[PDB]
């Protein structure tokens, strides 16, 4: 329930950064998903090469999911989830993307 | 949705998935924490699972050997070519 409601603005770009995070080496699977169609768009797998669904969306060092261009359809719920090296829950947070058609 | 498998200690048991289609990516997790999962085809159990699972590369189903007791408990698991996920609840029989 503790949706982290975040305020986007139609047609810019945002950033949904993850609080009290800080990128460590035990650090190997950092997964976005976007919960109602459920399928991530973006992962990033220890040494493995990021993968992006659309170039809409972007990682950042930390686990910084990027929408760019924000749209109708880019309002969602969107869930990180952060596994170390032993296939362990490092953090677990969810993001309420509400863009406002200004 | 969630099935009730038990199990006995030392022994061992075998999640079954009804499917159909070779879903080749797949994660199982036993609550917060994964077991096994298959990326692109390759291969990883994390932790104790090592050596003690066998994933089967068409039915998704799961395969954990010589129960620890401390193994009772939630499993799951997920899938692209899903239809909405699968939770089994382990029950590390006693003997």
């Amino acid at each position: 329930t503790n949706a982290l409601e975040t305020w986007g603005a139609l047609g810019q770009d945002i950033n949904l950064d993850i609080p009290s995070f800080q990128m460590s080496d035990d650090i190997d699977d950092i997964k976005w998903e976007k919960t109602s169609d459920k399928k991530k768009i973006a992962q990033f797998r220890k040494e493995k090469e990021t993968f992006k669904e659309k170039d809409t969306y972007e990682l950042l060092k930390n686990g910084a999911l990027k929408i760019k261009h924000l749209k109708t359809d880019d309002q969602d719920i969107y869930k990180v989830s952060i596994y170390d090296t032993k296939g362990k829950n490092v953090l677990e947070k969810i993001f309420d993307l509400k863009i406002q058609e200004r | 949705s969630s099935q009730q498998i038990y199990g006995v200690k030392y022994g061992n048991v075998t999640f079954h998935v009804p499917s159909n289609q070779p879903l080749k990516e797949v994660l199982w997790k036993k609550q917060k924490d994964k077991v096994a999962e298959l990326e692109n085809s390759e291969f990883r159990a994390f932790s104790s699972f090592k050596n003690r699972v066998y994933l089967d590369t068409k039915s998704g189903s799961l395969t954990i050997y010589n129960l620890t007791s401390s193994d009772e408990d939630e499993y799951e698991m997920e899938s692209p070519n899903i239809t909405d996920s699968m939770k089994f609840f382990l029950y590390v029989g006693e003997s």
